[PDB]
């Protein structure tokens, strides 16, 4: 099974990747991107009018929408609605769904403090009373004068914590209230698996496409691939004793004398004698103790001759030869 | 003769010259360079920064710069409590030290507008705390953010053992952000900066403090795997009492404690020829590389001793005592391993520190184990 | 030249004839002119300067001249 | 196994009894002592050994033997030499070798 | 302290101090040492320097239990009271929770009862602020290492402060402990002193016995012939045969080198002669005596020899019927672990494969206790009982399943001795 693999790739370090990535995402398709941004700007009065009807507005589409939501929520809408009702403008409570550390307790503790504490609602705070406390919020809000006092934003609604099911139903009861406007965005292709006709009854979602093919700068940070071990032990050797460099150099030679697999490895006895030959290893214990340091940071393997072999590729070890060992 | 060597056991370093350049704005009251000070362990690095700040505080203008040790927290609140302890004041502490935005209100000084720099000691307890991208990396993320607009900024100086922590940073943070960039490392001083400090730490000099080339010999042949030469002088301070007890001599005394029984003193452990027989009996049971019970070993011990009649078959209770004679010398270890039938039930699996190469030499001299091989 | 003659001393430090990292000066002379390589042995200062290069390579030391630590 | 041959039969026990009777007949005695059986068993075991080419006192004697060189030898030619002049046979000390190996001496 | 006044009572009706009673008084494990003589100095000269110079060091000793490391360091501090310190026995295993030792230290500086949290704050506040003396014994260090090493880092980080008036003394089980459980960052702080304690040797094991037998070996007692009471009518003597004491030494030094094990096997062998002396004359509880070699021959063997072989032949019939079926499956299949229903399948089959013989009086009783009225039992009589009896005995082992057929059974003792004891 001769497969080309990501290990057999010309790799790129940390500062080299992120800088040339920053060059593309700020200079690749710049002119048509704001050219799209001016086209969709005329839809902004249409969103203002429908949002008076308490409609949970939901934005789908390819690409990141994070920049677009923050322009649309903060600068455009939130002072426009305060001027049209008649003083600080309408409070914006974003929810970063790409941040996995969102819970149901903490954000709702913000909500009841963002909303009015007209009564002693801490008396009803008791043991899951969250649905209980919001139910007492809802029926009171059915008989209030209709005006928006809060707009909340939920970025990346299919996020790693917001897509949890006890959190989803929590947002469902918020959306039936007329005083708050719910402007959220998702990115998943299976996002309408999240809602049944029970929740969408509470939601009354409407949909709009926004596809600007954004790079998702902030949304790439928490995500990881093998760019983010061959690269792990690449830094430990840069800070050690000078003898460990030499005893790894003698290790890496005869382990690449023969991918870097088990079969190219060496026996412990002769390697003790080999590192006794260059006046390096005194005995087995002095060898093994500064070999456990290569073991503790998982920089070498052993299987069974008593074969110690390096788990990095054929291409990687000669890169480890000519750069850091030399 | 005691008082010369009673005093033996107790600007100054050539690494302090680096950090004053790295604190080049700390005497002009501006924000200094970006300080993430790491190190391989034992390299003096805990007391290294402690040497700098104590020389900073004894030198230094209103003077208030505090340092706390992150050991017993697991949680980012009470650090911002301990910076309040240099004020000797009173406030509402709990909310202000909890949230990211709550720290920002705390950074408005009172008496004379001297900027503050914090020192985070032993940051690796919080790095190597609870799960990374949930709490601890977020804790790392939140502390290194210095986007504050006045020059009164909480400059971090944190420290760590293992150097994986930089690659653990997110790609936004690695875009030249905060205290990142100057990853000032400290290679372990072989003898060329640490021994000379010992020389100046021999300011009060006795006459016979030994041939110093042997001290140089001590430094050269300890620098294979070491970081603390005063502690490796604390092994000279033990051997200097050896020449008081007798009214690298000791490293020679300590390695023969560790190297032996495989080459020579294996037969010291087995003066009994049956102890030689029972030691080969363990390795013959190791063919089935299983949980090597004291019974499965006793199974192969009987079924071989009925074939070759070298001795009578002995008791299991005798088999219990004889394998413990193999135990106390340090050859074979016994552990109560896992079998999960009814409860966590403990059968005893053994493990041998001998090889067949170091076996075959000591058995060809005795042709009575030669039937057994 | 220098790698081979020290390489004999490696397997001759593998045995306990020096008993420690200490070794006498007569232990050297019974391990150069007694052992296998003939006429490679340099002058009285030169292979005595040759063992300095090993000390400069920090693998073996010279001390208390009747012995060497 | 590999070097084995035959098994123990009751005819061999009867032959051991007959050889002990022949050894007692050669000493012209009316009774069979303990010295004949230990000689006959040694005879029948050394007859096949060429293919490879009452205890406390004995323990005390071994200790006395040790009080000279301190040697734990496996097979004996000069330990047994101080035993036959006393009154005990070659078979009693033969058990004292194996038993005592449990003392690891 | 307080209640030892209340632990005393009055009426003590003249207890008979026999011959071997006064032996066991000094054969108690309580009351300069011969074996670890010079190593006492190696601790003390390491300790005397730091004490009279106001520093902070660490001393690490290891060894198997029974070698005096509980004892020797107590003898270090004991003479030091004659010549500035606060002695604490911070035992590891005597702490219920591992954090509870923190409470003791803050208690043993001023007398306050504070948090393990709140203690170590003020402890850290002590160890870097006080202008200028504390001896602490961190015994049995396997206990306080287990959770996440955050406790063990503290106890050596306090040593690093040059303004810390503390002297720590660690005593472990193994020298390996800061290399197979701790990190290297602790292993830098542990130092490289590493004073090894070996076992005792059998010559010194003679030299430790007579220290207890100082004023009583081959001495004389004053005895009335009526009650068996001895006083340090006859005037008798009691001698100890030193060769039997020697053969006690040559075993215990061989297997363990344990100083409790040497004393206690002499203590066990002492009371064997006690009851045999009381058997022959009967002085109850209200020419020249000795202790034979034959006493320590039994008592040393009494440490070894078992009874599970004697237990098995003294069990019930259906117990021995059970194991004989169980080895039959293990030689049929060679899988050492048989399903429970197959054993019930076998004990049915092991009836009729034997002939029509005693077996019928068995087979009548094996399925009904007489009583031809009630019969036709599927599994045998008391089959739950013997299987429960073999379970709590430790001979058998049966994994937990609600199915009473496919639950596996595993042997727990060696199956050959099970085969061997079955033969009787
Ligand atoms: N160059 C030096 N100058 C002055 N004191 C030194 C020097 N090197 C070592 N020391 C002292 O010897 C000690 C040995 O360092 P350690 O504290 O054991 O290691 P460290 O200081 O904890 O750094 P780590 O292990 O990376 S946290 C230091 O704490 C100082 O007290
Ligand atoms: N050299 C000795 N001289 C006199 N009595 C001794 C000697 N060695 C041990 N003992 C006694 O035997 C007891 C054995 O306890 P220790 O050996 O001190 O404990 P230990 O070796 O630490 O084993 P532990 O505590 O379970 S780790 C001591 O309490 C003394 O009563």
């Amino acid at each position: 099974k001769s497969r080309h693999t990501m290990s057999m790739a010309p790799d790129v370090t940390r500062e080299e990747f992120s800088l040339v990535s920053n060059f593309f995402n700020e200079n690749f398709q710049k002119r048509p991107r704001q050219k799209l941004f001016e086209i969709q700007k005329k839809m902004f009065p249409q969103y203002w009018f429908e949002l008076t009807q308490g409609f949970s507005l939901l934005f789908y589409g390819v690409g990141s929408k994070r920049n677009f939501l923050e322009e649309f929520a903060i600068d455009y809408l939130s002072p426009k609605i305060a001027y049209s009702q008649l003083v600080n403008s309408i409070p914006c409570l974003i929810l970063n769904g790409y941040n996995p550390s969102c819970n149901y307790r903490d954000v709702f503790k913000e909500i009841t403090d963002l909303l009015v504490p007209a009564e002693l609602t801490r008396s009803e705070t008791k043991g899951n009373h969250v649905i209980l406390q919001i139910q007492k919020m809802i029926d009171f809000y059915k008989n209030q004068p209709l005006d928006i006092k809060l707009i909340l934003v939920v970025h990346n609604l299919d996020g790693p914590s917001i897509r949890k099911n006890t959190f989803q139903t929590m947002l469902s009861f918020l959306s039936v209230i007329r005083q708050i406007a719910i402007v959220a965005s998702t990115d998943h292709i299976y996002a309408p698996l999240l809602w049944d006709n029970m929740k969408a009854q509470n939601y009354n979602f409407v949909f709009h496409d926004i596809s600007n093919f954004e790079p998702s700068t902030v949304e790439s940070t928490f995500q990881d691939v093998m760019k983010m071990g061959a690269e792990g032990a690449k830094y430990v050797l840069q800070s050690l004793t000078v003898n460990s460099k030499k005893m790894y150099k003698l290790l890496i030679e005869t382990q690449m004398q023969n991918r870097g697999t088990q079969r190219t490895g060496v026996e412990l006895k002769l390697f003790n004698h080999l590192c006794a030959a260059d006046f390096i290893a005194s005995n087995e214990i002095a060898l093994r103790s500064m070999l456990r340091e290569f073991i503790e940071h998982k920089m070498a393997n052993i299987t069974k001759m008593e074969i110690i072999w390096v788990p990095y590729t054929y291409a990687e070890l000669e890169k480890l030869l000519k750069t850091v060992l030399n | 003769k005691a008082l010369l060597q009673k005093s033996s056991e107790l600007a100054r370093t050539a690494e302090y010259e680096q950090v004053m350049n790295f604190l080049a704005k700390a005497i002009s009251e501006h924000r200094s360079d970006s300080l993430y000070i790491t190190g391989p362990p034992g390299t003096g690095k805990t007391a290294q920064l402690d040497m700098i700040i104590r020389q900073k505080f004894q030198s230094l203008e209103s003077v208030a710069v505090t340092s706390i040790n992150c050991i017993s927290l697991g949680e980012p609140s009470s650090i911002f409590q301990k910076i309040f302890d240099s004020f000797q004041d009173l406030n509402g502490p709990t909310l202000q030290i909890k949230n990211m935005q709550h720290l920002q209100k705390f950074l408005e000084p009172y008496h004379k507008k001297t900027t503050f720099v914090v020192v985070l000691d032993e940051m690796d307890r919080l790095l190597h705390a609870n799960t990374s991208e949930t709490q601890s990396v977020r804790t790392i993320l939140e502390l290194f953010l210095l986007a504050k607009l006045p020059t009164v900024s909480f400059v971090l100086i944190g420290m760590a053992n293992s150097l994986d922590m930089k690659d653990r940073f997110l790609s936004r943070l690695n875009l030249d952000r905060g205290l990142l960039p100057q990853t000032i490392v400290f290679q372990p001083y072989t003898a060329e900066q640490m021994y000379e400090i010992v020389i100046q730490k021999m300011s009060s000099l006795p006459t016979i403090i030994f041939q110093p080339m042997a001290i140089k010999f001590a430094a050269k042949k300890c620098a294979g795997n070491t970081g603390d030469l005063r502690k490796l002088f604390d092994v000279l301070r033990g051997s200097i009492e050896i020449y008081e007890l007798e009214k690298l001599n000791y490293i020679a005394k300590v390695f023969s404690k560790f190297v032996n029984n495989n080459s020579t003193r294996t037969r010291i452990a087995k003066l009994n020829i049956q102890q030689k027989l029972i030691l080969c009996t363990i390795i013959q049971s190791l063919k089935l590389n299983s949980d090597a019970t004291i019974d499965e070993s006793f199974d192969h011990y009987i079924k071989a001793i009925t074939k070759t009649d070298t001795l009578a078959p002995l008791q299991r209770n005798e088999f219990l005592e004889i394998c413990t004679i193999l135990e106390t010398c340090g050859l074979v270890s016994i552990k109560k391993t896992k079998c999960k039938g009814k409860t966590k039930r403990f059968v005893d699996k053994i493990d041998v520190d001998l090889d067949m190469r170091e076996f075959y030499d000591e058995m060809t001299k005795i042709s009575i184990l030669k039937p057994f091989l | 030249r220098l790698s081979l003659i020290s390489g004999i001393i490696a397997r001759l430090m593998q045995t306990e004839i020096f008993e420690e990292e200490s070794y006498p000066v007569a232990s050297l002379f019974e391990r150069i002119n007694e052992e296998l390589p003939e006429e490679e042995k340099f002058s009285a200062q030169e292979y005595l300067a040759g063992l300095k290069i090993m000390s400069d390579r920090n693998n073996l030391m010279v001390a208390d001249d009747k012995v060497w630590r | 196994s590999k070097f084995s041959f035959g098994q123990a039969t009751p005819r061999t026990l009867l032959g051991i009894i007959r050889l002990s009777q022949a050894l007692a007949k050669l000493r012209l005695a009316d009774m069979v002592d303990i010295d004949d059986v230990e000689e006959a068993l040694r005879l029948v075991r050394v007859s096949k050994e060429s293919l490879y080419q009452p205890t406390t006192k004995i323990f005390t004697i071994i200790k006395k033997m040790l009080q000279e060189t301190g040697k734990n030898t496996l097979s004996y030619e000069n330990i047994v030499k101080t035993v036959r002049l006393r009154g005990f046979t070659m078979l009693q000390l033969s058990n004292c070798i194996q038993e005592y190996s449990y003392l690891n001496v | 302290s307080r209640f030892e006044n209340k632990l005393k009572t009055t009426q003590k009706h003249q207890i008979v101090e026999t011959i071997f009673s006064k032996v066991k008084k000094q054969l108690n494990s309580s009351y300069y040492l011969p074996a670890r003589e010079n190593e006492f100095a190696s601790i003390y000269l390491s300790a005397y320097s730091a004490i009279e110079s106001d520093s902070a060091t660490t001393i690490y000793v290891a060894g198997t239990p029974g070698v005096g490391k509980t004892l020797t360091v107590r003898e270090v501090v004991k003479e030091l009271l004659s010549s500035d310190f606060l002695y604490v026995e911070i035992n590891g295993l005597k702490m219920v929770k591992p954090t509870d030792c923190y409470e003791t230290l803050w208690n043993k500086v001023s007398g306050e009862r504070l948090t393990w949290a709140a203690s170590m704050e003020s402890l850290e506040f002590y160890f870097k602020r006080v202008p200028k003396t504390i001896v602490v014994l961190l015994d049995e260090l396997d206990a306080m290492v287990t959770k996440s090493q955050d406790i063990m880092y503290n106890f050596f980080n306090w040593t690093t402060y040059e303004n810390a008036k503390l002297i720590v003394i660690a005593v472990a089980n193994t020298m390996d402990l800061p290399e197979r459980q701790l990190g290297n960052k602790i292993t830098s702080r542990i130092g490289f002193t590493r004073i090894m304690f070996t076992g005792y040797t059998h010559e010194e094991l003679k030299n430790i016995i007579d220290l207890r037998l100082k004023g009583l070996n081959d001495s004389f007692f004053y005895v009335d012939t009526k009650t068996g009471n001895a006083i340090l009518v006859r005037k008798v003597r009691l001698r100890m045969s030193a060769d039997a004491i020697e053969i006690a030494s040559r075993k215990v030094a061989s297997v363990s080198g344990d100083a409790r094990r040497a004393l206690k096997v002499c203590k066990r062998a002492a009371e064997i002669a006690e009851k045999h002396y009381m058997a022959k004359h009967g002085y109850g509880y209200d020419g020249v005596q000795t202790v034979h070699i034959t006493h320590v021959m039994k008592a040393l063997n009494e440490t070894l020899n078992s009874h599970v072989i004697t237990f098995m032949t003294r069990l019930s019939f259906t117990a021995k019927l059970f194991i004989y079926a169980l080895l039959n499956l293990m030689k049929k299949n060679g899988s050492q672990e048989q399903e429970l229903g197959d054993i019930v399948d076998e004990i049915k089959l092991l009836i009729e494969v034997n002939g029509s013989n005693f077996v019928m009086e068995i087979a009548k009783t094996l399925f009904q206790q007489g009583s031809d009225n009630i019969s036709e039992q599927l599994r045998i009589i008391s089959w739950d009982f013997v299987l429960n009896q073999l379970l709590d005995a430790g001979i058998l082992f049966k994994q937990t399943m609600k199915n009473d057929r496919i639950c596996c059974v595993k042997l727990n003792i060696s199956v050959e001795e099970a085969k061997r004891a079955m033969n009787e």
